[PDB]
Order: structure tokens, then C-alpha cells, then sequence
């Protein structure tokens, strides 16, 4: 009720904007109001936050300056990530490093991922635990040869089980 | 990791060192009169352990007490006439009747502290009247040696307020009956508005009884409430008064167009008295007399003669699971009584839900092979069954309407994370103060893991093979949305496909498909998996046109596709000829669907299988696609094309090119023994773009998974390696106007066929993906046994020479198990609360706890669960079947999803360490668990970041032929 | 792609025609994203006003049939996906998105879905006034209070001298505006005073309120005389039938204000217990009040009483000018307040 008063006056400055754009963020954050507490409140907290934004356009170059400090810091993050601009997105890859359990993850960027060059450059094969291993026959392949000598009794001709008892 | 989460258990306290005693009291064929109540309201408020209860005998009741360290006051709280006739303690063993009576026993003190507490009890529930307001049910089971836990389910429910005086006012001024909630187990009936002062006589003496056993408060002190159409007097401070994804569809939709201290006290011996353990409730046919009835269930459920049934067996709370899960039509009526009511409710429900050719299903468990694609409960009428005998006799005290609505709608009607585990913060200082007249709160995993006495680690994730040179490679699951960026090579060696285009005569709708085939091309050639050329005539570019329309669609169909499928060199001189030196592409249909009954499009198939020569019908696959995939909106390419390359099923070759030119001599031994009439046509040899890597005798483990459809008609199988290099399955019909013994016998003729076209021994385990009843193990345990896998092995050594001399040789079978499948839903965990990297919103993880649950702790089947161990995962599950949910469906929409698995049969060594020879039976949970887990990897989609779903591979291709089936017969 | 959307020239549909799928296509992530969608909508909604100047008249031709529909369908899931983005881009809509045309097919989907857009759109509204009063003497006590700073200022103010149409009584009350039974608590208490005076005052709010009280009362009392039969309990009380609804109960809210109000040795209060008794006077005198009920108080406060205590100051010097009315409620209630003893037929003599 107070800073709804005087929102008009936080406007005519330009960092003062972000002085206040900043402590509200910990409230919110925080989880001290949630859904089930009040559905109104986030509905009027963003409300404000919404023209808060707006009122740095009516500069860009100004929009940007406060965008990359409140996505620093980090369904209640859905409505949050709403207002804030379209971020740009990095490929991820999840890594092993082995029993053999999860460690990490590292972030790249797709403008490295290609094919021209032959081995992986971008990507660490310790990541993966990768082993090379020899070359062997299919084991289904050699049962097969394994099977000629026996001549075991005949398999059912599969429409042998769809009949009527 | 869920190593450091929270779930719902709470560790009350410990059986070591405890006594107890039980009382007789043989009466008859007036409440302080009664020597058996007097006394239970006496110890009630001495604050020890009471629980009463009836026997099979009229007229004999009993009273046992339960106590730690100093005994109680005996000489005053027992009756005159009340002796005892067991005096026991715990270093003298524990039968499982003991073993459930204290979970009564404590429920009895819990109840009276809730009470205390400004909490109102509805049936199993326990809410506080007028979000930090909910509703909880409350269970106990023993997990451990000695230590008693329990878990607290809370449900979201609508805010519920006392009877006062006001809501007596509006009442008789309403014309229509008034519904309230009644006693503390949730009865439905109407209040007429006789409001009662505590000054009258009439409830005085009521007042003074009603506080011996419930604790009440202390004006307005009775009303006069009329249920189930009898009138009855009830205290007013018991009674209750109610409060009485979206857009993707539009989004095609849019595409679609421009392209009563006696009644209570009756109540409470047969409703909230039976509160079993939780782990024993996989449970089947008794041991100790061989019944489907047993221990007390004959008092709670309408002779024979059990005599001491001291297994785990409840038919209570077995019928539940029986009603409504996938079960043996045989055996489910078995559970409800062909005799006794609602077996004919479900025979018309079987019937009405019923109410072609063989080949064509055949051909419907050929697409469903590959990687990639009302009836009200049993207890609900129990309960309302036992309204009618405790009405009668508190009708009978004083001196189908009752069926239908005695137990009030409010429990059946219906969040967060941060709010639950408030609750559960309160909980703990009252469940603290309940056992103290220490509780750790909530556990942890670990702590769980710790507490019952056995790795806290989460499980290890197995590599695959692949190939990125010509010679293998043991990678990680994750590098598969990177297959086509480090180009590997998967195994089967880059089959080609030739493909022929079916589409109908619309120009908008032509130019699609052209760009998307195209597309198609690429995808399949830039990933390492051979040639997708179409077929090498020039025919527009391999695409052919044809022309309610159907059947103009199928005459060209039959007319066109069966005959079709039926010197200068430049650049030659400077390289020489090689010389003769030393596999047909495979043929794969592409067929669109203009329809948004679809079988007439596959009605093709059936006629291209018959008008063709047998070396080009041997290997055909038909591939299928909806038209909106061209007009209407990367990963779908991929996919595609790794299905297709899975379902080529290369054949073996029939001609081995020897070139011998001699009359005899072992090149022609193997070519004669090659084309033997006993040895099958048509193999095709299976090999997927990815196996399991191996983990360091020769020897190989079978997994078979079976369910019913959504009829009781056919019988679905499938059945996978160890290392997941053989992918088939099986359909089997049953169909009557005994009956279940031969569909059982079915199956395993065909499971001994996929061992016999090997040549190593091999070990059985078979799952279940529904419940095993009562009947089913009787022909799994009896056929499956000891002496007829001898009789087997003696048997296969006739026709085969080999076998006889070396047993490493031989296909025979070292070791049986048997594993059911089925939900648990009790527990419940959340990732969101923590005691570098978060579980649940990018990878999954699976955590496991077995036991061997012995049925006290002191023939050819042993006690229903051998061994039994949670299976709890990260990785959500894919569309179950609706009877694998109807046991719990409140537990189906939590993300880290709990499992109940257990052991039937454990035969091991029956030639005569492996973990599955050891006779204990906690190991051999822990060796297929991990392999279940393992093929559960394999259902990595590499369109997917993750595996698309929980489960093994065998269960998800039965649950993707089981959602064929559903749709599309 | 929204400044490509801008520079179409109004009236032509032969371009953004072929443009409509690119509005489907990447409409999965308008959503994320606010401004995009601010940007949208009032893109949206002023091209909406064009093709109006009846939505099934466009229907027909088959270059404007995708043309309504799919333009209909982005700004539909914005709000139910999206609602922070919405003084409004919705304003220069004349057509609510609630019955907005829709495509056609599942009319159980679309039913489903028209139950939804109209309770976000509710939603929307009511939080667009929230915007516009800057999320803001609202409170009771401070509103009478608040009564008491602006009443009184404009009654003292207002000269007695002349009863002039401005100044009249029937302009006064209607110039004032529950809040009725409290200004009648505020009112008196102006009459009372000690600081500011003149009986000229005291008579007006007596005849400010002998009329208000059966002339705006009696037009709800007749629609509460025709339907008071309502059972037993209705029957057993009949109120209307048997008296008006009248105002009553204010007498409780001056009765507490005089601990030994019977002296003129303090000079303020003794003017305000002079002006209190003629106030007290005069409500009887126009029957002001409702004195069935009026007098069955000070009975009951009589009977219930057993340096005197107050009630019986009050009932010993009030004086009613009702005179010679009946001896049933005049003269019989004169001797029965004052105890027994016939000493007091000396000062009657
Ligand atoms: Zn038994
Ligand atoms: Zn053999």
C-alpha cells in the first residue's frame, strides 16, 4: 500500500529503479508467500514489476543493464521467469567420471558441435568413461552355428498358439 | 541423489524387551456389567496398550495388554472374573497374530491423543475442523528386526466445521433431509434438529459412558440424527457438517480446418480393527492349510477348520487387490464367491466388455516388437455390508437403503511440498508424547537404509556398446543426442532400405511427403546406418500415386504393388578387377494415413504376403505414418529412423557358397545339416543399434515379462536376454463359453523354444506385470518344479547326442524364480526438500531396500513372500494399464514413483557361486533388480535426453502392444 | 518477426495470408515471455478493429475464413498461459476473448474452454482496477471519524437564521450522504455540546429525523409486510404486521456518556445535561423514535436496577410532553418508577 503510492516517483529516476527492482527479489524468492497463502499477492507484486520494466523502455541499452543482475542471483519460478527477457540457451552434456555413479555437467555452446573435424573436439571422452573394446561376433550369430549340430525339437510355426482351445 | 530427501516415516519405538499378557472372557450365547469393556476403558485411560477383539467361538472375547519395563497395576484395572492364559515376552517369539495386534494397540492410544488435540476422526482419517488444515491416514507395519515404524498419508480435503447450535436452527427450517457426518467413522445420515441439553437426564447417564472410552469435551450436548432411515441418539460434539496442457489441443485444433456407544463400539471390532502390515501385502494362497481363507478373517467375512494358520494371510485385505487388478478370471472369482453376491456383477462386467484374421494379429505383435512407438470396490461394500449387522444389533439393544449410503462421500472426494513437511513437524512432538505416557521424525533414505540393518549409494548406471571405429565401443547413455555429431557405428552392421512412397492424389499434400522423405534420407545417411536409396527403377522419385475412398485405395493397393515386387567403361581401365571375391536390402513400405476403424490401410499387408515369391515375402516390414506430420509441426526424424532400422530382423542365410566340387566332405556336412527339415525357416536375427555392455563357466539369464489384455481372452508375453540382444514376444488365447491350467502350459513350450534354438544352459526368471492370485501359482509351482526340470534334462539328452556327453552344451536350465510386480503406493517422498547438481528436473536415479520379511521372528511351496524390496525411481513411467493402478490411484501422479516387488518360487541348483544359486533369499532380489534396471536403460530414446520411460524394455513393449490393443481392437 | 508484423499496409490480407503460419509455428514461445506478448497483443487486437468495420459474415469468404480464426486463437492462449502481460492491450477489442469465435469440432472441448477464458478474463479485469488506483479513510472507525471531521464542519458552518431551500431540512439530510444508524450517533452528539450551543440546533435534528425515520424505512418495511409469513416462528412473531419497522436502538449509545449527570456545579456538563433532557424531550414530542420500544427499555432498565445510579436519573428527569394520552402508559408508568411510598402525592398536590 505504501510503494503503490509512490511508484510514480520511483520512475523519474533511472537507478533508483534497479535500487528497488532488487529487494523485492529476496522476498519473493524466498518462498515467505506462496500460492496457497495469498494468490492475490503475487498477482498485485508483479503487477507493479511489470511497468517497473516497462518504465526503463518508457532506453534499451537500460533494459539490458538490470536483466543480466536479477538473472545472476537465479510454478512460482514459471510466473518469475515470465516477465524477464527470452535468455540464450547452451547444450548440456551430463558426465560419469566413474561403481560408476553421476558427478557433473558442463554447459557448451551449439556453435561448436560439428562434424568437419574428425575427433571430438568440444566434447571429453573421459566425460563419459568412454572404453574402446575389440571386436567380437554377435552372440545370437554364433548360437545359430552352434544350433546345426544339435537338431533340437521342432519350434511351434507361431500361429500354433492363436487357435480356439 | 535421494539419499538426503525426505519421506514419511516415523520410527515409534522398539519390541525388544517387551511383555505382554491376554485375558479370557467366555460369556453367553449392562456396559460397566460387561467385564471384557470395563476393563478396556480402564487400562484406555491408565494410558498402556489395549486392544479387544471376538473369536470364532459366540460368546468369547479377550483383552490384550501391552507394556515395556515396569508391569502395570493388575490388581485393579482387570476384572474379577477375567483370567489369563498367555504370558509372553519378546525373547519367546512373536507369531504374526501378536505382531499386528500392537499396531491396533498403539492406533488405540493415537486416537485418544488426537482427540485431545482438536482433531476429529473420519474413518481413516484425521483432520482438524475450522492451508496448514489436512487430512491424514494413518497405517503401521514392522520394518527391521525389532523396530516399528509407520506412514503418514495426507490428502487434500474440503474444510469440514462442528455441529453447533446455528446449523440446528437452519435445519428444521429446511423442508429437504439435512446431511451431516456422523460417529468417528464417517456415517451418512439425516439430522432431523431435536437439539438435547445437557441438563436432561436422558443424556446424562449417555454423557458419562461416551467419556469412558472416547475422550469428549466436558449448553448443547446431544442431538437427535436419523441414518441409513434408523433414528438414533449421538453426541453433538462428534458430529461433523461439511462445506456442502490445455492449449496443445486447440493448437491442432486449430490446424485441423484450413489444411450410540454400542453402535460405535460394534463399528470398531470389524472396521478400524484391521490394520495389517504393509509388507505383507503381496500376498497369495495360505501355506498352513491350503485355503483362500484363513487366520481370523472367518469372523470378519461369512463351517471349515483352520487349525493355527501361523503364515502372513489376511483374505480382507487380499480381496482388495483382487476385485479390480489383472487377474485370472477363474481365480477372481474364487477371491469374490460364485455363490455370494457381487460374482455376478463382475461376470456381466467381463461380459459386456467383449461385447480378425490370424495372420493380421500377427502383424499387430510385429510393430509393437521394436524400441519405438463405473465398477464400485469390494471394501466399499463391506464396510456398508458390516452398516447392516452392527444396525441390527444396536436395534436390537434398545428393543438395501443401508447398503447403499451408510459411509459418507467426504473421504472419497479430493499440492506442495514446503506445507506437508510442516505438517509432518507437528506431528512429531504428538507421536513423541503418544509412546512416552524417543521418535526420530522425518527419515531420510539413508536413514532408512541405515535402520534396517543391511548400499545408501545411489545405483549404478551401466554403458552400452557401440562403434566408433570398426571395433566396439563402451560408451555412456548420455552421448546418444550426440550419435550423428561422434558418427558411431551401432551394431547390425548398416543395413539398406529400399522404401516405396504410398500417397493419395493431393498436390498440397504430395509436396510435403517429397521433403520429408527426402529429409528422411538424410537423417538415416548421416547417422552410420547404411543407404536409405529408394527403390532403383525412377518412379517420380520412388514415391507411386494411387487413384468410403478406401476401397479405392485398395484396388491399386493389390493391382499395382503385387507384380512390382515380384560396355563402355571410362573410368575402369586405370584400377584392375579384384575378382569374384565372395545380403538383399530390405524392402520397408511407406504407407500415409488421410484419416485423422484404420485396419483397411493394413489390409494391404495381408494381400502382399500371399502374391509374392517366398525370398521376397521373407523379409517385408510395413511402416505407417499420419499425413499431419508433413503439413503440421527435428526429433521425429530420428526416431523414425531408428525404428525401422531396428525392425529389418535380418535373416539368416539359407546358402553358404562353399563351392566344395568334391562328393563329400565336411564343407557339405554343415550345408546337408543346414538344410535339414527340422531346422526352422526365417530366423531373423535380431540385433539392436545398442546392447548391454558386458559385467566381468559360460551361461545366460532369460527375462520374461506376461499380462493379460484388457479382456481375459489372450494372454501376452515377451521375453529378453540378459544383455538385451533378443527382442520377442508372443500372443496367446484362452477363450471359454481347467480353463487356466492350459493357457499357463502355453506359454513355457514357448519359452523352452527360445532356449532350445540356443545351446548353453540357461537361468529363468519370469515377471509378472500385474498380481499373482491364488490360482496362477498352483500351475507355476507344479509343473516348474524341481523334479520336472530334472525330467526335462533327462528328456532332451535322447535327440541330441552332444548334450549327453558335455552339460555346458546342453540348453537346459540351472535355476527358477519367480518375481511379481505391483505398486506399493503408502510411502511418499519429495525431491524438494534437502536434509552441486539437483535429481529431478534433468537426469533420474534409483534406490533401492530389500529384506527377506520373515513371517515371525521367533510342500512344494513356501510362505507367499519368499523375499520382498521397494523399487523406487526418479525416472517417471509411461501409460500403465488401469487394473495395475486401481489397488492406489491416489499414489499414480507423484513423480519419484514407488514399486513393490516380490519372490514366489527361488528353486535354485537343480542340476545338483552365482548369486541366483545361493539359497538366501535377499540375494536373489539383489541380483535381478539391478539388471531390471539395466534394461531399463535400453528404453533410452536417442530423440530423448533420457530413457522415455521407467521400467525393463520387456514390460514397456507389453504395455506397447497392451496400448495397441486398446485402441485399435 | 513482431517488426515484420507491423509494417503490413491496412486493408491487404494477400500477405499476411502466407504469413499466418509463422504466428503458429513459433507460438510456443511467445508464452515465456511478456513483452513479446504485450507486443502481440496490441498487435493483435488493432488489427482485430479493422476487418469489423457480422464475424460470420468473413466466414464465408474463403480468404478471410483462416484469417478471423487464427488471429482469434493466438490472443485466446496468451491470457490463459500468459496473464502477466496484461492500460491494456485488450481495451480497443470491442468482443470479449470469452465469446470470441472459436474453431469448430468438440463442442465439449469448446465448452470446457469457454468456461476458462472467461474466469481469467474476470481475473484480468479486476486486476486491471488494481493497476489504475495505484494498489490502494477506507477504515469503519476512520470513516466515521472521518464522518465526524465533515459533518460537523458542515452543520456548524451553516447558519440557523434562515431555512432557506439550500438550508432546508429535507436538502440537509440528502446533502449528509450501517452509516445510517452511525451519522444518528454523530449527529446527536453535535447537539449536546458545551463549547458551541443554541437549541435552534436541537431542534433540527429532532425534525432532521421524526420524518427519515418512516419515510425510507416504511418502503422497505411494505416489502418486508408481504412476505413475513414464513411458518410457526414468523406467525409467532409477526413484527411487521404488528408495528412498522422503525429505527431503534439508538438510545443505548447515550446512556453510557453520563456518570452523575445531575449537577450544576460543573458548568460544562451542566449545559450538556440541560441541552440532553430537551433533546430526550423532543424525540417524544415528534415521536422521533421508536417509543414502543423506547419505553419497555427504561422499564426493563427500571426493573432490573434492584448517589442514585443513573437509570434512575434518567427516568426521573426526562420529561415527556405527552400529555393526557392514556393513563395505561402515562400516568401508571409515572408511579411504578419510583418505589413504593405515597409521599409523592404531596408535590402532585
Ligand atoms: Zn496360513
Ligand atoms: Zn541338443
Amino acid at each position: 500500500n505504501l510503494v503503490g503510492g509512490m511508484f510514480d516517483t520511483v520512475q523519474r529516476s533511472t537507478q533508483q529503479t534497479t535500487e528497488w527492482a532488487m529487494l523485492l527479489l529476496e522476498i519473493i524468492i524466498s518462498g515467505t508467500v506462496d500460492m496457497q497463502s495469498n494468490n492475490e499477492l503475487f498477482t498485485t507484486v508483479l503487477d507493479m514489476l511489470s511497468v517497473l520494466i516497462n518504465g526503463t523502455l518508457a532506453n534499451k541499452r537500460a533494459y539490458m543493464n538490470l536483466a543480466k543482475k536479477l538473472q545472476k542471483e537465479l510454478d512460482s519460478l514459471e510466473k518469475v521467469r515470465q516477465l524477464l527477457p527470452l535468455p540464450k540457451q547452451t547444450r548440456d552434456v551430463i558426465t560419469c567420471e566413474p561403481g560408476l555413479q553421476v558427478s557433473t555437467k558442463q554447459k557448451i555452446s551449439p556453435w561448436d558441435l560439428f562434424e568437419g573435424l574428425k575427433p571430438s573436439a568440444p566434447l571429453s571422452w573421459g566425460w563419459f568413461g568412454t572404453v574402446r573394446v575389440d571386436r567380437r561376433v554377435a552372440r545370437g550369430e554364433e548360437q545359430q552355428r552352434l544350433l546345426l549340430y544339435h537338431t533340437h525339437l521342432r519350434p511351434r510355426p507361431r500361429a500354433y498358439y492363436l487357435e480356439p482351445l | 541423489s535421494l539419499e538426503d530427501c525426505h519421506c514419511n516415516l516415523f520410527c515409534l519405538a522398539d519390541l525388544t524387551g517387551i511383555k505382554w499378557k491376554k485375558y479370557v472372557w467366555q460369556g453367553p450365547t449392562v456396559t460397566e456389567e460387561d467385564p471384557i469393556l470395563s476393563s478396556f476403558s480402564r487400562c484406555l485411560k491408565a494410558d498402556v496398550l489395549g486392544v479387544w477383539r471376538r473369536d470364532q467361538r459366540p460368546g468369547r472375547r479377550e483383552l490384550w495388554i501391552f507394556w515395556w519395563g515396569e508391569d502395570p497395576s493388575f490388581a485393579d484395572l482387570i476384572h474379577h472374573d477375567l483370567s489369563e492364559e498367555e504370558d509372553g515376552v519378546w525373547e519367546n517369539g512373536l507369531s504374526y497374530e501378536c505382531r499386528t495386534l500392537l499396531f491396533k494397540a498403539v492406533h488405540n492410544l493415537l486416537e485418544r491423543c488426537l482427540m485431545n488435540r482438536n482433531f476429529v476422526r473420519i474413518g481413516k482419517w484425521f483432520v482438524k475442523p475450522y492451508s496448514e488444515h489436512l487430512s491424514c491416514s494413518f497405517t503401521f507395519f514392522l520394518h527391521g528386526d525389532s523396530n516399528v515404524c509407520t506412514s503418514v498419508e495426507i490428502n487434500q480435503h474440503q474444510p469440514v466445521y462442528l455441529l453447533s447450535e446455528e446449523h440446528i436452527t437452519l435445519a428444521q427450517q429446511s423442508n429437504s433431509p439435512f446431511q451431516v457426518i456422523l460417529c468417528p467413522f464417517g456415517l451418512n445420515g439425516t439430522l432431523t434438529g431435536q437439539a438435547f441439553k445437557m441438563s436432561d437426564s436422558a443424556t446424562k447417564k449417555l454423557i458419562g459412558e461416551w467419556k469412558q472410552f472416547y475422550p469428549i469435551s466436558c449448553s448443547l450436548a446431544a442431538v437427535e440424527v436419523l441414518v441409513a432411515g434408523v433414528r438414533m441418539i449421538y453426541p453433538a460434539c462428534f458430529v461433523l457438517v461439511p462445506q456442502s496442457q490445455t492449449v496443445d489441443p486447440q493448437s491442432v485444433q486449430k490446424w485441423v480446418k484450413f489444411s450410540s456407544l454400542y453402535v460405535n463400539l460394534i463399528l470398531s471390532e470389524s472396521v478400524m480393527n484391521l490394520f495389517k502390515d504393509c509388507n505383507f501385502d503381496s500376498c497369495c494362497i495360505c501355506v498352513c492349510n491350503m485355503n483362500i481363507k484363513g487366520a481370523d478373517v472367518g469372523v470378519y467375512i461369512p463351517q471349515e477348520a483352520q487349525y493355527r494358520c501361523t503364515c502372513g494371510f489376511s483374505a480382507v485385505m487380499n480381496r482388495k487387490f483382487g476385485n479390480n487388478s489383472g487377474l485370472f478370471l477363474e481365480d477372481e472369482l474364487d477371491i469374490i464367491g460364485r455363490n455370494t453376491d457381487c460374482g455376478k456383477e463382475a461376470e456381466k462386467r467381463f461380459e459386456a466388455l467383449r461385447a480378425l484374421s490370424d495372420d493380421l494379429i500377427l502383424l499387430l505383435q510385429d510393430q509393437c516388437t521394436n524400441l519405438f512407438s463405473n465398477w464400485v470396490r469390494v471394501e466399499e461394500r463391506d464396510c456398508c455390508n458390516d452398516c447392516y449387522l452392527a444396525l441390527e444389533h444396536g436395534r436390537q439393544f434398545m428393543d438395501a437403503l443401508v447398503k447403499s449410503s451408510c459411509l459418507h462421500p467426504w473421504s472419497k472426494r479430493n499440492q506442495c511440498s514446503q506445507d506437508i513437511l510442516r505438517m509432518l513437524l507437528s506431528l512429531q512432538p504428538v507421536l513423541q508424547d503418544a509412546i512416552q505416557k524417543g521418535v526420530q521424525g522425518p527419515l531420510t533414505w539413508q536413514q532408512f537404509h541405515k535402520m534396517a540393518g543391511r548400499s545408501p549409494e545411489p545405483l549404478p548406471i551401466p554403458t552400452f556398446l557401440l562403434g566408433y571405429d570398426y571395433d566396439y565401443l563402451v560408451l555412456s547413455p548420455f552421448a546418444l543426442p550426440y550419435w550423428e555429431r561422434l558418427m558411431l557405428e551401432p551394431y547390425g552392421s548398416q543395413r539398406d532400405i529400399a522404401y516405396v512412397v504410398l500417397c493419395p492424389e493431393n498436390e498440397a499434400l504430395l509436396n510435403g511427403a517429397k521433403s520429408f522423405f527426402r529429409d528422411l534420407t538424410a537423417i538415416y545417411e548421416s547417422c552410420r546406418l547404411g543407404q536409405h536409396r529408394p527403390v532403383s527403377r525412377l518412379l517420380t522419385d520412388g514415391i507411386m500415386r494411387v487413384g468410403s475412398k478406401l476401397k479405392l485405395y485398395a484396388q491399386v493397393c493389390r493391382y499395382d504393388l503385387g507384380p512390382y515386387l515380384a560396355t563402355m567403361d571410362r573410368d575402369k581401365v586405370g584400377i584392375p578387377t579384384d575378382g569374384d571375391s565372395h545380403y538383399p536390402p530390405a524392402i520397408v513400405v511407406y504407407i500415409i494415413d488421410p484419416f485423422t476403424w484404420t485396419l483397411g490401410l493394413l489390409r494391404c499387408f495381408l494381400e502382399m504376403v500371399q502374391t509374392l515369391p517366398p525370398h521376397i515375402k521373407s523379409t517385408v516390414s510395413v511402416q505407417i505414418i499420419p499425413c499431419q506430420y508433413l503439413l503440421q509441426p527435428p526429433q521425429h526424424l530420428k526416431s523414425l529412423a531408428f525404428s525401422a532400422f531396428t525392425q529389418c530382423r535380418r535373416p539368416l542365410p539359407t546358402s553358404t557358397n562353399v563351392k566344395t566340387l568334391t562328393g563329400f566332405g565336411p564343407g557339405l556336412a554343415m550345408e546337408t545339416a543346414l538344410r535339414s527339415p527340422d531346422r526352422p525357416e526365417c530366423i531373423r536375427l535380431y540385433a539392436p543399434p545398442f546392447i548391454l555392455a558386458p559385467v566381468k563357466q559360460k551361461y545366460n539369464v532369460l527375462f520374461v515379462g506376461y499380462c493379460l489384455s484388457h479382456d481375459q481372452r489372450w494372454i501376452l508375453a515377451s521375453c529378453t536376454d540378459l544383455y538385451g540382444e533378443l527382442l520377442e514376444t508372443c500372443i496367446i488365447n484362452i477363450d471359454v463359453p481347467s480353463a487356466r491350467k492350459f493357457g499357463l502350459q502355453k506359454l513355457w513350450e514357448w519359452c523352452l523354444g527360445l532356449v532350445q534354438m540356443s545351446s548353453l544352459p540357461w537361468r529363468v526368471v519370469i515377471g509378472r506385470l500385474g498380481r499373482i492370485g491364488h490360482g496362477e501359482l498352483k500351475d507355476w509351482s507344479c509343473l516348474l518344479s524341481r523334479r520336472n526340470l530334472q525330467s526335462l534334462s533327462k528328456r532332451l539328452k535322447d535327440m541330441c547326442r552332444m548334450c549327453g556327453i558335455s552339460a555346458a552344451d546342453s540348453p537346459s536350465i540351472l535355476s527358477a524364480c519367480l518375481v511379481a510386480m505391483e505398486p506399493q503406493g503408502s510411502f511418499v517422498i519429495m525431491p524438494d526438500s534437502v536434509s552441486q547438481l539437483n535429481t529431478p528436473q534433468d537426469t533420474s536415479c534409483t534406490h533401492i531396500l530389500v529384506f527377506p520379511t520373515s513371517a515371525s521372528v521367533q510342500p512344494n511351496i513356501l510362505q507367499q513372500p519368499l523375499a520382498l524390496g521397494y523399487f523406487v525411481s526418479t525416472a517417471k513411467a509411461g501409460p500403465l494399464p488401469d487394473w495395475f493402478w486401481s489397488a492406489c490411484p491416489q499414489a499414480q501422479y507423484q513423480c519419484p514413483l514407488f514399486l513393490k516387488a516380490s519372490l514366489h518360487l527361488h528353486v535354485p541348483s537343480v542340476q545338483s557361486s552365482h548369486p541366483l544359486d545361493s539359497n538366501q533369499t535377499s540375494d536373489v532380489l539383489r541380483f535381478v533388480l539391478e539388471q531390471y534396471n539395466a534394461l531399463s536403460w535400453l528404453t533410452c530414446d536417442p530423440a530423448t535426453q533420457d530413457r522415455r520411460s521407467c521400467l525393463p524394455i520387456h514390460f514397456v513393449v507389453l504395455n506397447q502392444l497392451y496400448n495397441f490393443i486398446m485402441n485399435m481392437l | 518477426v513482431l517488426e515484420c508484423f507491423e509494417k503490413i499496409r491496412p486493408g491487404e490480407d494477400e500477405l499476411l495470408k502466407l504469413l499466418l503460419p509463422l504466428l503458429l509455428r513459433y507460438s510456443g514461445e511467445f508464452v515465456q515471455s511478456a513483452y513479446l506478448s504485450r507486443r502481440l497483443a496490441y498487435f493483435c487486437t488493432r488489427r482485430l478493429a479493422l476487418q469489423l468495420d457480422p464475424f460470420s459474415d468473413l466466414l464465408m469468404c474463403p480468404q478471410h475464413r483462416p484469417l478471423v480464426f487464427g488471429l482469434s486463437c493466438i490472443l485466446q492462449t496468451i491470457l490463459l498461459c500468459c496473464p502477466s502481460a496484461l492500460g491494456s492491450p485488450l481495451d480497443h477489442l470491442p468482443i470479449a476473448p470469452s465469446n470470441l469465435p472459436m474453431p469448430e469440432g468438440n463442442s465439449a472441448f469448446t465448452q470446457q474452454v469457454r468456461a476458462k477464458l472467461r474466469e481469467i478474463e474476470q481475473q484480468i479485469k479486476e486486476r486491471g482496477q488494481a493497476v489504475e488506483v495505484r494498489w490502494s479513510q477506507e477504515a469503519t472507525a476512520g470513516f466515521t471519524i472521518g464522518r465526524v471531521l465533515h459533518t460537523l464542519e458542515v452543520l456548524d458552518s451553516h447558519s440557523f437564521e434562515r431555512s432557506d431551500f439550500s438550508n432546508s431540512l429535507d436538502s440537509l439530510c440528502n446533502r449528509i450522504f450501517s452509516d445510517d444508524d452511525a451519522v444518528v450517533s454523530l449527529l446527536c452528539e453535535w447537539a449536546v455540546s458545551c463549547k458551541r450551543s443554541g437549541r435552534h440546533r436541537a431542534m433540527v435534528v429532532a425534525k432532521l429525523l421524526e420524518k427519515r425515520q418512516a419515510e425510507i424505512e416504511a418502503e422497505r418495511c411494505g416489502e418486508s409486510e408481504a412476505a413475513d409469513e414464513k411458518g410457526s416462528i414468523a406467525s409467532g412473531s409477526l413484527s411487521a404486521p404488528s408495528a412498522p419497522i422503525f429505527q431503534d436502538v439508538l438510545l443505548q449509545f447515550l446512556d453510557t456518556q453520563a456518570p452523575m449527570l445531575t449537577d450544576p456545579r460543573s458548568e460544562s456538563e451542566r449545559v450538556e445535561f440541560f441541552n440532553l433532557v430537551l433533546l430526550f424531550c423532543e424525540l417524544i414530542r415528534h415521536d422521533v423514535f421508536s417509543h414502543n420500544m423506547y419505553t419497555c427499555t427504561l422499564i426493563s432498565r427500571g426493573d432490573l436496577a434492584f448517589d442514585q445510579p443513573r437509570h434512575v436519573q434518567y427516568a426521573t428527569h426526562f420529561p415527556i410532553p405527552q400529555e393526557e394520552s392514556c393513563s395505561h402508559e402515562c400516568n401508571q408508568r409515572l408511579v411504578v418508577l419510583f418505589g413504593v411510598g405515597k409521599q409523592r402525592d404531596d408535590a402532585r398536590h
